[PDB]
């Protein structure tokens, strides 16, 4: 397995890059009862599903791990059959609506409508009495799957209880949150991280030169783990389980597709430029790759450019906020991403 | 046992706080019987639904609310059908004969009651296909509507239905019942507390009961018999500490561009969310005197859109950059 | 409990009182002794005589064979395919007709048809051209499909003018002996905009509440037409007086915010003396307003704000 | 009980329930409760009412110990008597005793079918009340045919094959025993003539009266303009009719009484369109 | 019976005399009902105008106790689409009406929720039957109904009620409910209603709850403002007193205390500066540009809800600059 799999931690007692929060999860854990619906959000990466899954472990004891898939349908407002993945514990469940789209409001009407009904009492019934859901990608949510929870998890959460992993809280209602605990998970420092890949390349073999240069995977991974052990893993398998400081840092090929579009945006400012930016974008949005996540990074590329001075890279950042706000009430991303380019060169000229 | 948000919910309507212009009203509903179509339109978590459970509770009784309740929520269908034909039908349905018990315990009143909980979020023509409804079968029927936003309200419907807005819950009108929770649950806590509490919590009171109950449970795990702290309430909130707010704002005095980018970068990744620290920046910057009235006019206005920019699901470094930004250059 | 509406009691009967489209209906009298009616599509817009025309031509052409030879159809029947595979048994029959005449299929309101009917329409129009004509009336002739089209002839009927507005109505006064003045009817033509019915019907509910039709007895129950407020509301020139119309003639009046948006887009598209820019930039803001008051804020401040912005594009 | 009732001859209210399907098959029903008997109200669109009566008679136990009022009314669904009622005819061979129950207003209304090892019994809700203004005037009869069901039976079948968009009705009794009765239907078909006979077996009385019901005059024939959308109404209750009496008057109103064989009395009342009438005459004088 | 009733539809007027407000309409409709021909209407104008009232006040007046056999209602709350057009309004337009009152009646309330299809179809149903029938046609919104409807239909627009009508109602109200109302409690009960009968109703009756002893007990303005939760107008007096002329932290200051007094929301405290602000005599004519813009705005965003702290702030910024101009 990949070796953010492999050395993932499974169990409370595991977590070393937070001890304030592991210490405040504990403190929920111990009176697994009273238990109230908890939102963790945070940095991507930072290990929110991880501690959510021990705190889980925690409460229901070991068995949590043990997934299995159960293959779910629905049908929408029309004759429309829909499929949704159900990964399943016997103690929690955890959901995607997000994979299915803009219908996640079936799903949340009818699969947690209906397992919240279930009592789960077995014989006169912490562990098994309640169930405990997750809410993978909260944000996804079109503003309309978070209506249909709001009394699902007041009136039936005798039986059930909801963890949601969100990064970030902008686009989640004010009900949902008023009904939940707000959880913080920080990005861990670079030494955290740095310790974490000694671990690893402890237990491994990657024959490490210097102990900089995982310093330096921490430092380009912006403090994410996931990305941090998938480069570690990168370079200690192209470059063989040795990684000298020479080694290549390696990033992810839209990154620097992104960058390729920053370096053109600045030397050429013309309209085939623009029209080959365009090419360049639908190119990228032909990977899936979300339209907010392409602004963010090419806005953080555009204002990393020396040759620009401040004036420039303030009008950048204010057609960025512009176009982002658009692009969240918007259809068609393609519009918005071309308007955001378009005024940034009309602005560097 | 349970959250103490749904252990502390107010079962009668002596128990509702800080809303007495609507509590008085429905509880002269009790002796009369000419309760009208009401409209309950506030801040979220201030107490509606628990006022309308509570006057079911009084008015009906756990026997015959079975009978005579009718409760749609925004978990269930409610479109242009399901408002024609079953809500229809409820309201056409002859009021069920109450027991002997009922009639000498409970006011049980000649009509029933349709609670619509999260009107705001039913399409336009859906509530259009309501006023009739309401308004022909009045003397048998009585409709609730509860929402956020009144303006999610079409005009006809917001004009048969008599308006309650329920006050936000402040430090001032809601301390008590915090208080209460606070010595029936033998929490301890130092002068000072249980009012930051309900600074925090800007008119919700649910969230300053459960930000109350993780505090006494991580104050219960620690084991030392020590009062609960502001600081420890603030932290498990997610307000920012004064020292960064104040190196974010000496970076803004700065000006520097690239320094305030760095900074933002390196906060962004401590998690903090984005309307918390604006709303800081907004109390720090208004209520201080070292600021001229060109200064702060202009900053309200900046703050003003990036919140209303935030409450539309945007970017929060893109957006926090850009604030960060224009208060460096004003 | 006896007396029908003006409406429908004068109706004309004849093809020389249908008033307007003076070269259009001479044309339609021609063709009634003539014969050899063509396959026609007769436009326009309400209240301009393309049904009392259509019928009027039916009656003078086929006269006692009326009952056997007008299949009218419109939208309140049923008018699907199926139908239309009614009009071919009807196509199929046989009647004896004087020479030249022939049996005519009227279908009021044509735009309103399925497209599955109008291409059954077609086969039929085109297996029995020779026995039965059809006459296809409409408000927009683009609702036909060009096909149908290419068979027919078309024949636009233009607004009806205050001349023949004023004629008719000076015949249905002499039949009714009602009283009136100059200022009055001139009240009732401005206030018809182009439309007979709605002239009649204004004409009848003046003299059903007062008597006299004069201008202040006219315009106290019949409201001048609220686009030509809004018209004048955004051809102001400072603020003050936009805002003033927007309160006293359109909010205190009791129209809704949503009409009077609606309104001013049109009011804005055919709007004239205005430059490029200017009209585009009105249609932006309305645009906007009118998403602001169908998200649930229809109020005063709105429109208020709306206004301000539209004088803030005009005198830059 | 404010109302009981109770039967084994459970064929009689299938027949009344199914007598009544015709009229829309999912809307309110009125049921009326006097002394006298248990009665079945259906209207449609303010154009046509059916009113069916099952008589004391034919329950062996009707007790009625209501005091306060003559009558009782309640307004319950079709639909959901029907579904229930679909299910419970699944074993209707056994001999099953019906009891019809009404406490009261706001109470439910019950059907307890008991085989004297399962009892099963059904509550029905009962909705608020909106049905008589659709009646024929007693002193303005126009025309009075009493007619044989088969016939009235297998000539609305006949119009419903021949499609009848619309339907014509004549009564003409000339200065002999000339009875002319005759259902005119315009169908695709065209003109369709449907004309019942003159022997007493068919037709046991025919007489056309001014307006009056009084004075009988030959020569004058009354026309009636309706719907057969209508019309059809009465075709399921006049498939268990053995005699039609068929009655209207000046204003357009068209009574159909219906008896069965003692069995059910089906009273029918049915509107006149506004209106083809010397088209009428020119056919049946042809 | 008619005790246990909300006050809105306890006092729905029974005859055209009980409708106030509505002067011209109410003469023509009785005039042409006298005169026994009545035309297609169409009654336009805002939600609690007596609109509905007046329809089925005249259609009493007009049938009796057949009300019920000569008048077939629809509205929103069934369904009203192309079929039920074409069977049941068909079929009760082509039928008789026995004679009765002379013409059938079809009351079409909340037309504009109709859609296009049937309103076209309706058409030729309009003007076909109309020796037979009538139709009415209630509406709020005239841009959802078809030109071709409004052409065939005599236009009736019901005016917000004026101040004379509310008055004379409210004393009806007060009389039947033995009720004590003071003269600046019924101005301010008459300026929250902004033209609409049902709100009035609705705050007597919660004024009325809110009394100790409904009877010996007066509703004065500030039980009004009590109980509607509004502010006072000495209240938006001094919060813009203090925007106008005070510092940034006094302004703010007294806007908090002003809405922590009687917990006033933001959007009430907004529309009354906003009236006052239409009143006054400004100069630059810029001043009312940005004022209008900036406070629609926020007016929005307080729709959509956000940081209630942020808004108010936001307000006096936007009242202060627009106000620098002024002076420019
Ligand atoms: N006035 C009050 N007195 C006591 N408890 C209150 C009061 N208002 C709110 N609460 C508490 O707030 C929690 C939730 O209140 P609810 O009224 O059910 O939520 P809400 O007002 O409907 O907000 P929504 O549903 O998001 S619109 C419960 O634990 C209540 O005990
Ligand atoms: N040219 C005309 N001369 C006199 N009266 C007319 C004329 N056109 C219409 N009318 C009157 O308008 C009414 C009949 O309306 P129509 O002519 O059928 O309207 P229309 O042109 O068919 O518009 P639509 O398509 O039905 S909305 C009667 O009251 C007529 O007297
Ligand atoms: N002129 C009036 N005089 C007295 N009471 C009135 C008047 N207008 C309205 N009301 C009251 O307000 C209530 C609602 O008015 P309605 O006439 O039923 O509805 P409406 O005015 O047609 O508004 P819409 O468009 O239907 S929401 C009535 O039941 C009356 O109690
Ligand atoms: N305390 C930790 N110790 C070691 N690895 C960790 C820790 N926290 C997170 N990780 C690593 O980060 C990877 C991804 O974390 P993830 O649960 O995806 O975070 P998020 O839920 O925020 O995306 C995991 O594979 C895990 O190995
Ligand atoms: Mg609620
Ligand atoms: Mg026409
Ligand atoms: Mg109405």
């Amino acid at each position: 397995s990949l070796w953010v799999d492999k050395y993932r931690p499974k169990s409370l007692n595991a977590l070393s890059h937070n001890e304030e929060l592991t210490n405040f999860l504990k403190s929920l854990s111990d009176q697994p009862r009273d238990l109230p619906h908890l939102l963790l959000y945070g940095p991507n990466g930072t290990g929110k599903k991880t501690r959510c899954m021990a705190l889980l472990e925690s409460i229901f004891g070991p068995g949590v791990y043990r997934l299995k898939i159960d293959v779910r349908q629905f049908v929408t407002a029309s004759n429309r059959k829909l499929e949704l993945n159900v990964v399943s514990s016997p103690y929690h469940l955890e959901i995607t609506p997000s994979d299915m789209g803009n219908n996640d409001r079936i799903v949340i009407q009818e699969l947690l409508k209906e397992v919240a009904q279930m009592e789960q009492v077995d014989f006169q019934d912490l562990a098994h009495r309640y169930k405990c859901v997750i809410i993978n990608e909260a944000n996804s949510l079109t503003k309309d799957a978070q209506a249909a929870l709001r009394r699902t998890m007041e009136k039936y959460s005798k039986n059930i209880r909801l963890i949601m992993v969100c990064d970030s809280m902008s686009p989640i209602i004010a009900p949902i949150k008023s009904r939940c605990l707000l959880i913080r998970c920080p990005a861990p420092s670079d030494s955290e991280i740095s310790t974490i890949l000694s671990d690893v390349v402890t237990n491994e073999r990657i024959q490490l030169e210097t102990k900089d240069i995982l310093k330096r995977i921490a430092q380009a991974s912006n403090g994410n783990l996931r990305v941090s052990l998938l480069m570690l893993e990168s370079m200690a398998l192209n470059n063989e389980l040795a990684l000298k400081s020479s080694s290549p840092i390696i990033k992810p090929d839209w990154i620097i597709v992104i960058h390729k579009l920053t370096r053109k945006i600045v030397k050429e400012r013309s309209v085939n430029s623009l029209i080959e930016c365009r090419a360049v974008l639908y190119d990228l949005l032909a990977h899936c790759i979300p339209a907010n996540i392409i602004l963010k990074e090419l806005t953080f590329s555009l204002l990393d450019v020396e040759t620009l001075n401040t004036t420039n890279k303030s009008s950048i950042i204010e057609y960025s906020s512009v176009f982002d706000e658009r692009l969240s009430l918007g259809n068609k991303a393609i519009f918005h991403l071309e308007g955001f380019i378009a005024k940034v060169m009309c602005c560097l000229d | 046992q349970q959250p103490w948000v749904e252990k502390y919910r107010p079962k009668n309507l002596d128990e509702v706080t800080a809303q007495d212009h609507a509590v008085t009203v429905l509880k002269k509903t009790l002796k009369s019987a000419n309760l009208p179509h009401m409209l309950f339109y506030g801040p979220p978590g201030t107490g509606k639904t628990s006022t309308i459970l509570a006057l079911t509770k009084e008015l009906y009784g756990p026997d015959l609310m079975k009978s005579r309740i009718l409760e749609l929520n925004a978990s269930d269908e409610r479109g242009i059908s399901i408002v024609r034909e079953k809500v229809k039908n409820f309201a056409r349905l002859t009021v069920s004969k109450p027991s002997k018990h009922d009639l000498e315990n409970y006011p049980c009143p000649p009509y029933k009651i349709i609670i619509l909980d999260e009107a705001d979020s039913m399409t336009a023509d859906a509530q259009s296909a309501l006023r009739r409804t309401m308004e022909t079968y009045s003397g048998v029927t009585r409709f609730c509507l509860i929402c956020n936003y009144v303006t999610r309200i079409i005009d006809p419907l917001a004009s048969r239905c008599s308006k309650f807005r329920f006050k936000a819950l402040d430090a001032s009108n809601a301390i008590d019942r915090l208080r209460f929770i606070s010595e029936q649950e033998n929490v301890k806590c130092d002068d000072g507390v249980l009012e930051r509490i309900l600074d925090i919590s800007a008119g919700d009171l649910r969230r300053g009961i459960t930000l109350l109950q993780s505090a006494s449970k991580g104050a219960q795990y620690l084991g030392d018999g020590k009062n609960i702290t502001s600081t420890q309430v603030e932290e498990l909130a997610g307000v920012v500490p004064h020292d960064i707010l104040i190196e974010i704002v000496e970076k803004v005095k700065s000006g520097d561009f690239d320094e305030i980018k760095k900074y933002v970068n390196t906060f962004m990744k401590s998690g903090w969310s984005a309307a918390s620290v604006v709303n800081q920046l907004h109390e720090y910057y208004i209520t201080n005197d070292n600021f001229d009235t060109n200064f702060k006019n202009q900053i309200s206005w900046l703050l003003f859109t990036t919140d209303s920019r935030l409450n539309n699901g945007t970017n929060e470094h893109i957006q926090l950059l850009n604030l960060l930004v224009k208060i460096s250059q004003l | 409990s006896l007396q029908l509406p003006w409406v429908e009691k004068y109706r004309p009967q004849v093809l020389s009182d249908i008033v307007g489209n003076k070269e259009t209906i001479d044309r339609l009298q021609q063709i009634a002794k003539d014969g050899n009616m063509p396959h026609m599509i007769i436009s326009g817009m309400p209240g301009i005589g393309k049904t009392t025309s259509v019928h009027c031509l039916a009656h003078e052409l086929l006269g006692r064979s009326y009952a056997d030879g007008v299949l009218e159809l419109n939208a309140s029947d049923d008018r699907g395919i199926d139908v239309v595979r009614q009009i071919k048994h009807f196509a199929q029959k046989k009647l004896h007709l004087p020479p030249g005449k022939h049996k005519i299929v009227i279908l009021d309101e044509a735009d309103s048809m399925t497209a599955g009917a109008q291409q059954a329409l077609r086969r039929t129009m085109e297996l029995y051209s020779n026995s039965t004509r059809f006459a296809f009336a409409c408000n927009q002739s683009n609702k036909i499909i060009e096909p149908l089209q290419s068979r027919c002839a078309i024949l636009r009927y233009s607004k009806l003018s205050d001349e023949d507005v004023l004629k008719r109505l000076l015949q249905i006064i002499k039949l009714e002996d009602v009283k009136y003045t100059n200022d009055g009817l001139e009240a009732i033509i401005f206030t018809a905009e182009g439309d007979m019915r709605q002239a009649i019907n204004n004409l009848q509910s003046t003299v059903a509440g007062h008597g006299l039709v004069n201008a202040d007895n006219v315009f106290k129950i019949v409201d001048s037409p609220h686009p030509l407020i809004v018209k004048k509301m955004l051809l102001a020139s400072n603020l003050e007086d936009s805002i003033q119309i927007l309160r006293t003639d359109l909010w205190k009046k009791g129209y809704s915010s949503i009409d009077i948006v609606t309104t001013s887009f049109r009011v804005t598209k055919n709007l004239a003396q205005v430059k490029e820019s200017v009209r585009l930039e009105m249609i932006k803001e309305i645009g906007l307003t009118h998403m602001r008051i169908l998200e649930g804020v229809g109020t005063y401040l709105q429109l208020a704000s709306m206004l301000a912005k539209i004088h803030k594009l005009n005198n830059k | 009980n404010k109302f009981s009732a109770s039967t084994v001859h459970l064929e009689h209210i299938t027949t009344a329930l199914s007598c009544l399907t015709p009229f829309g098959s999912k809307d309110d029903v009125l049921i009326f409760i006097d002394a006298d008997g248990l009665s079945f109200v259906r209207e449609n669109n303010h154009v046509i009412k059916i009113q069916l009566l099952l008589s004391r008679e034919l329950f062996m136990s009707y007790s009625y110990r209501n005091e306060t009022e003559d009558h009782m009314k309640l307004c319950v669904k079709i639909n959901h008597i029907l579904d229930s009622v679909s299910v419970m005819n699944r074993n209707s061979d056994d001999i099953v005793e019906c009891t019809l129950s009404y406490d009261g207003h706001g109470s439910p209304f019950v059907l307890i079918f008991e085989d004297s090892f399962i009892s099963e019994r059904v509550e029905y809700s009962t909705y608020l009340i909106k049905t008589n203004g659709l009646e024929l005037d007693r002193e303005r009869i126009s025309f009075e045919a009493i007619i044989k069901g088969e016939a009235l039976h297998s000539a609305l079948k006949d119009l419903k094959e021949i499609g009848c968009k619309e339907c014509y009705v004549y009564a003409k009794t000339e200065a002999n025993d000339e009875n002319v009765f005759a259902l005119i239907s315009k169908s695709q078909l065209g003109f369709s003539k449907i004309k019942l006979p003159s022997n007493r077996s068919i037709l046991e009385k025919l007489q056309v009266f001014d307006g009056d019901s009084t004075t009988v005059i030959d020569g004058f024939a009354v026309i009636g303009f309706f719907d057969f959308t209508s019309f059809d109404k009465i075709r399921k209750s006049t498939k268990i009719a053995s005699k039609v009496l068929f009655r209207m008057d000046v204003h357009g109103v068209l009574s159909v009484n219906i008896l069965s064989q003692p069995g059910i009395v089906i009273e029918v009342c049915m509107l006149e369109k506004e209106s083809a009438q010397t088209e009428i005459e020119l056919l049946m004088e042809t | 019976s008619k005790e246990n009733l909300p006050w809105v539809e306890k006092y729905r007027p029974e005859t055209l005399d009980e409708v106030y407000g509505q002067n011209e309409v109410i003469t023509t409709v009785r005039k042409f009902v006298d005169e026994g021909k009545l035309p297609h209407l169409l009654f336009y104008g805002p939600p609690g105008t007596g609109k509905t009232s007046t329809i089925v006040a005249l259609a009493r007046e007009i049938y009796g106790k057949n009300y019920s056999n000569m008048v077939l209602e629809l509205n929103a709350s069934d369904d009203r689409g192309i079929d039920v057009v074409r069977n049941q309004i068909k079929d009760f337009a082509s039928t008789r009406q026995i004679f009765s009152k002379g013409f059938k009646l079809i009351i079409l309330d909340e037309a504009d929720a109709m859609t296009n299809a049937a309103q076209n179809a309706l058409r030729r149903v309009i003007e076909r039957y109309t020796k037979n029938t009538r139709f009415c046609v209630l509406a709020n919104y005239a841009h959802k109904l078809t030109p071709a409807l409004l052409s065939r239909c005599t236009r009736f627009r019901f005016q917000p009620l004026p101040q004379e009508a509310i008055e004379r109602r409210i004393a009806n109200v007060l009389v039947h409910e033995k009720l004590k109302l003071s003269p600046n409690a019924e101005k301010a009960l008459i300026e929250l209603s902004n033209g609409d009968m049902r709100r009035v109703l609705n705050v007597l009756q919660s004024c009325k709850a809110t009394l100790d002893n409904p009877d010996e007990d007066e509703i004065s303005d500030d039980v009004i403002y009590e109980c509607c939760g509004a502010p006072r107008p000495s209240d938006l007096k001094a919060v813009l007193k203090s925007i106008l002329e005070d510092d940034w932290g006094t302004a703010h200051y007294t806007l908090n205390k002003v809405r922590s007094a009687k917990g006033l929301a933001l959007i009430d405290l907004i529309e009354g500066i906003v009236k006052i602000l239409e009143d006054y005599e400004l100069q630059n004519e810029e001043t009312r540009v940005h004022l209008l813009t900036k406070l629609a705005d926020i007016e929005y965003s307080i729709s959509k809800g956000g940081n209630d702290q942020i808004q108010g702030s936001a307000v006096i910024g936007a009242i202060k600059a627009s106000f620098e101009n002024e002076t420019v």
